[PDB]
RNA sequence: CGCCUCCUAAAAGGUAACGGAGGCGCCCAAAGGUCCCCUCAGGCGGGACGGAAAUCCGCCGGAGAGCGCAAGGGUAGAAGG
RNA sequence: GGCGACACACGUGCUACAAUGCCCACUACAAAGCGAUGCCACCCGGCAACGGGGAGCUAAUCGCAAAAAGGUGGGCCCAGUUCGGAUUGGGGUCUGCAACCCGACCCCAUGAAGCCGGAAUCGCUAGUAAUCGCGGAUCAGCCAUGCCGCGGUGAAUACG
């Protein structure tokens, strides 16, 4: 849901970071 | 039965009274009473179609039929319209109540509110005893069965002890403990 | 939350007046001006007032809060 | 069966199904599949009597949820009550317990809205 | 200030008679102790205007208990002739008048305060009061 | 303005009057004939949805509950359900 | 303290009304920028945020960058729902000397409202709508969904 989180549906038009989105 | 409460109570029950506490004998001292069960709700002759289903389940479910209340003021009132009946009454003392308890005992009881900590603080004034309570599937046997029904309930036991103090002489005889 | 796991954030007489009233006994208590630290129990009931932007606004310092910062006893403004 | 005090899920998949009670997020029931080896696809309904105890209590036992959470939930609201803190108001005040704006929304933790209003400036606006 | 009323919760039905039954009353329990004259009916209204200088006698306050009942209506048509309707009854409610009925006893100040206060009011009324001690309590 | 309850009515029985506090001109096929059964009202207390009052149990308590509609009388070896 | 105050009423952008919807893995295409006492590849502690270390440029080879929507295949059953964020608590994070009032973010548990909103009122003729996207100035650090700006997809309609 856009306005969420612990999505990376919302996260994106915030552009965070956590255990969701980098690689190792 | 002969197992259960049977080479229960008798065979080890009665020790617990030989040092523990000296009451005096058999014949003299807090057996049993008897077994007390009923239900209220208000709902009925909507179309009355109401009652001949709630009445199909609630007795079968207990394992035996018992007697019916239903019925009394067709108009206003101030705690309900829709026929405004009752509830029912069913009773036990033999094997039968023995059966059913000792398998909602330490069976529909785990699946409880709260495990550890039950409720041994609603006693009367001598050997009477209240508890209220809903539910459906805490039948061991009767699992979910009949979403299509729910409904509350109310029962409470009775005894011939010589106060609250031997109806929680049970309590922690075999099990629920005080609130903690 | 929260953050600085360490060295928090406090000020530097503080530390002295405490140390002090709690070092050779209780005896009295005092009163204190702006606002800002977290706490540590070196003064529990052992406390002061809060001379915010208008007046005083002092407290029974409760435990409770263990370690916990200044904002929950520490309020101004107006109502009703 | 149920897994949690008086709590029954059914006729859905373990995934999905758990997510409901109290202290149950989306991700500790991850941790419930991978120790106990359960595999989420597989429904409520049928699976070994295995995945059914060694879950059920598997749960009820290593920690706390519906009401020994709910509790400690709301201690945490009454212990703000020692003296009273200021996030210990809102709190005993009906109002957003984690600092805003009350100059705007939040019809969320007060009620709908609770209008009653009445400037009579005179009639030119 | 004081306007409102006392005369039974509400309607209490109405409608009584008469006599003279040579009244009576058994002793008291306060100290000093005031009987009453003549064998009649009473007046609510003749109570009232008692206490009055009783209290303001008693500056510091005075202090007395006492002992009756209102009981029924009276008959007393507005003029025209005889009947019931609703007249004569609802403006003046009367007790028994026991001869020597104890109409009040008095306390706290001896036959100095008392005495004097005491008699006003009796001293007033349409007979007299008298004495009392101890006897049977 | 004819009848029903009760005070008035002065203890049998009667007693009037532009005095008193009030009802009826029906309903009923079951509220009727009968053989078996219970107890109440209620007060405290124990208790899902029960704030007096949905409902259930125990101690208690002779009728103040109850009985087609006003009173009176009656009645729990009840007519009373 | 503080104009970031709260009994209510208006504007404007940002979201949920959901099954052309969903969420994970793997995959490919832009322009404009904007990097100095600065952008920080890349591995690792870390489940992760961050943090630790470290090379390029010495500045169009080194930096923000990988990308988005999307493709694929697998998993949902109009249920206010694998919908939904208000929402609270908790535990870590870092600019700053430090964040109650008001910081941002890492992760843990929280689910109002809402099946399209009355009377109404606004953009505009084609890249248009609409949509998915990244960057600027300013800011020590910020809720800036603001404002400037560059492109991936790409309609409809007009008698008069």
């Amino acid at each position: 849901g856009k306005g969420d989180r612990r999505t990376r549906r919302g996260k994106i038009w915030r552009g965070t970071y956590g255990k969701y989105r980098p690689r190792k | 039965l002969d197992l259960a409460l049977k080479r229960k109570y008798y065979e080890e029950v009665r020790p617990e009274l030989i040092r523990r506490f000296g009451y005096q004998n058999v014949w003299e001292v807090p057996r049993l009473e008897k077994v007390v069960i009923n239900q209220g709700l208000g709902e009925a002759k909507e179309d009355a179609r109401i009652l001949e289903k709630a009445a199909q389940e609630l007795a079968l479910i207990t394992g035996q039929k018992p007697a019916v209340t239903r019925a009394k003021k067709s108009i206003s009132n101030f705690k309900l319209r829709k026929g405004m009946p009752i509830g029912l009454r069913v009773t036990l003392r033999r094997d039968r109540m023995w059966i059913f308890l000792e398998k909602l005992l330490n069976v529909a009881l785990p699946r409880i509110r709260d495990f550890r900590g039950l409720n041994p603080n609603s006693f009367d004034g001598r050997g009477n005893y209240n508890l209220g309570l809903r539910e459906q599937l805490i039948f061991p046997e009767i699992t979910y069965d009949m979403v299509d029904a729910l409904r509350g309930m109310d029962i409470a036991v009775v005894t011939t002890a010589e106060t609250d103090e031997e109806a929680r002489a049970l309590l922690e005889l075999l099990g629920f403990p005080f609130r903690k | 939350p929260r953050s600085l796991k360490k060295g928090v954030f406090v000020d530097d007489h503080l530390l002295e007046k405490v140390l002090e009233l709690n070092a050779k006994g209780e005896k009295r208590l005092i009163k204190t001006w702006s606002r800002r630290s977290t706490i540590v129990p070196e003064m529990v009931g052992h406390t002061i007032a809060v001379y915010n932007g208008k007046q005083h606004v002092p407290v029974y310092i409760t435990e409770n809060m263990v370690g916990h910062k200044l904002g929950e006893f520490a309020p101004t403004r107006t109502y009703r | 069966a149920r897994i949690a005090g008086v709590e029954i899920p059914r006729n859905k998949r373990v995934d999905v199904a758990l997510t409901y009670i109290y202290g149950i997020g989306k991700a500790r029931a991850k941790e419930a599949l991978e120790k106990t080896g359960i595999n989420p696809a597989t429904r409520v309904k049928d699976l070994t009597e295995a995945e059914v105890v060694r879950l059920r209590e598997y749960v009820e036992n290593t920690w706390k949820l519906e009401g020994e959470l709910r509790a400690e939930v709301a201690a945490n609201i009454k212990r703000l009550m020692d003296i009273g803190c200021y996030r210990g108001l809102r709190h005993r005040r009906g109002l957003p317990v984690r600092g805003q704006r009350t100059r705007t929304n939040a019809r969320t933790r007060k009620g709908p809205r609770k209008t009653v209003a009445g400037k009579k400036k005179a009639p030119r606006k | 200030m004081l306007m409102p009323r006392r005369m039974k919760y509400r309607k209490q039905q109405r409608g009584r008679l008469k006599g003279a039954t040579k009244g009576g009353d058994y002793v008291a329990f306060g100290d000093f102790g005031l009987v009453a004259l003549e064998p009649a009916w009473i007046t609510a209204q003749q109570i009232e205007a008692a206490r009055v200088a009783m209290v303001r006698h008693f500056r510091r306050g005075g202090k007395i208990f006492i002992r009756i009942f209102p009981d029924k209506p009276y008959t007393k048509k507005p003029l025209e002739v005889r009947m019931g309707k609703g007249k004569g009854n609802v403006e003046g409610y009367v007790a028994v008048v026991k001869p020597g009925r104890v109409m009040f006893e008095v306390a706290g100040v001896t036959e100095e305060q008392a005495m004097e206060a005491l008699r006003i009011a009796g001293h007033k009324l349409p007979i007299k009061t008298k004495i009392v001690r101890r006897d049977a309590y």
